[PDB]
């Protein structure tokens, strides 16, 4: 039954502040250290430093010092990491966790928050433009036709991409997103299908991006020679 | 900074494996040692701390050796739920730090991909860019060359790739490799070309198309 | 190993 529950996505531009917030369920919230790490998508993991919650005595990594601080909140039994001065640098999943603290010493971290997605960049918001990757006869791979969309120039993540609206889930792979030099962020979502059936069945991509409010149906069909 | 040498970086393993994973410290830390599983989208879960100390609610397949510099995690025999990324972490000393990390990864028969290839679209090149997507689908092991050929040229640094996890079902990955022109580089040549090495072809399989037709 | 106090 222990729990730490942390605050939800945020989006800043280089140089502003960000204060991210775990919150204790299930034990005692001042009888344990607590731990900040963060990881970099596709990194390991970085320690940026640690809190007393009883006394509010920190050590926070070298690296760090003078740029972000810990304090916490004992009525809420809450804790809190403020990094300033942002940069691209900052992107990644920020993590509070509990250290077993026996003898009050560092011995390992037992209990671990959600995570934080923190994404730092000089970008806005922006919506994708959604592409068809089309099917076609010279294509053909035995009786399998691939085909796709391309959900292209979008910011920050998360897209959702559904094919007609989850009732085809079988042969779907949609690819992790790449952060594009410009930017922007761009991933594929492909399907196998029959090759038999391209000329009567369906194929719609459903593209979610919340954090724009856009929603889009794209029409994935063969390609017709004339 | 106290640095953590993890190896092997990477493994490729069977259900019912034993597994020898290593973590060399740069200084003595004693038993200040614990180590770590994680999963995509997931947090870490503490393993062993006190470098040999089974943390409660972890299989007894799961042990670890070591007292001052020289650490091995091993399981026993590997379980489904085993493949994951591992991590030692030292906390003897300021700023904690930890090792690079081990992916453990189910081995499987060699399966070559299937290659596709996709000119881009009408709408994007009215749109002022261009990209060309070639897919590699369903293939094992992970590695792979994607190289593209524009008129035979080969081409660097234009180009991006991303590949899955490994397929829970059939412990395939798929990859896909994406060259980003400007129209007026797309503009530039006329056959465009995917090729793609890996050990499950007898020879590299190229994917083209001409531009326009 | 490294420690940040006491917590009662």
């Amino acid at each position: 039954q222990k729990v730490l529950v942390q605050s939800g996505a945020e989006v800043k531009k280089p140089g502003a502040s960000v204060k991210v917030s775990c919150r204790a369920f299930g034990y005692t919230f001042t009888g344990n250290a607590l731990h900040w790490v963060r990881q970099a998508p596709g990194q390991g993991l970085e320690w940026l430093g640690w809190i007393n919650p009883h006394s509010g005595d920190t050590f926070t990594s070298q690296k760090f010092q003078g740029r972000v601080y810990m304090t916490r909140d004992k009525s809420i039994n809450t804790a809190f990491l403020d990094v300033t001065r942002l940069t691209s640098d900052d992107t990644g999943i920020y993590y509070c966790a509990r250290d077993k603290y026996y003898g009050n010493e560092a011995v390992g971290m037992d209990v671990w928050g959600q995570g934080t997605s923190v994404t730092v960049s000089s970008a806005s918001t922006k919506g994708p433009s959604v592409f068809p990757l089309a099917p076609s006869s010279k294509s053909t791979s035995g009786g399998t036709a691939a085909l796709g969309c391309l959900v292209k120039d979008y910011f920050p993540e998360p897209v959702t991409v559904s094919w007609n609206s989850g009732a085809l889930t079988s042969g779907v792979h949609t690819f992790p997103a790449v952060l594009q030099s410009s930017g922007l962020y761009s991933l594929s979502s492909v399907v196998t299908v029959p090759s038999s059936s391209l000329g009567t069945q369906t194929y719609i991509c459903n593209v979610n991006h919340k954090p724009s409010n856009t929603k889009v149906d794209k029409k994935v069909e063969p390609k017709s020679c004339d | 900074d106290i640095q953590l040498t993890q190896s092997p970086s990477f493994l490729s393993a069977s259900v019912g494996d034993r597994v020898t994973i290593t973590c060399r410290a740069s200084q003595g830390v004693r038993n200040e040692l614990a180590w770590y599983q994680q999963k995509p989208g997931k947090a870490p879960n503490l393993l062993i701390y006190y470098a040999s100390t089974l943390q409660s609610g972890v299989p007894s397949r799961f042990s670890a050796s070591g007292s001052g510099t020289h650490f091995t995690l091993t399981v026993s025999s590997l379980q489904p739920e085993d493949f994951a990324t591992y991590f030692c972490q030292h906390m003897s000393s300021y700023p904690l730090t930890f090792g690079g990390g081990t992916k453990v990864e189910i081995k499987r028969t060699v399966a070559a991909p299937s290659v596709f290839i996709f000119p881009p679209s009408d709408e994007q090149l009215k749109s002022g860019t261009a990209s060309v997507v070639c897919l590699l689908n369903n293939f094992y092991p992970r590695e792979a060359k994607v190289q593209w050929k524009v008129d035979n040229a080969l081409q660097s640094g234009n180009s991006q790739e991303s590949v899955t996890e490994q397929d829970s079902k059939d412990s395939t990955y798929s990859l896909s490799s994406t060259l980003t022109l400007s129209k007026a580089d797309y503009e530039k040549h006329k056959v465009y070309a995917c090729e793609v090495t890996h050990q499950g072809l007898s020879s590299p399989v190229t994917k083209s198309f001409n531009r326009g037709e | 190993a490294v420690g940040i106090g006491a917590v009662f």
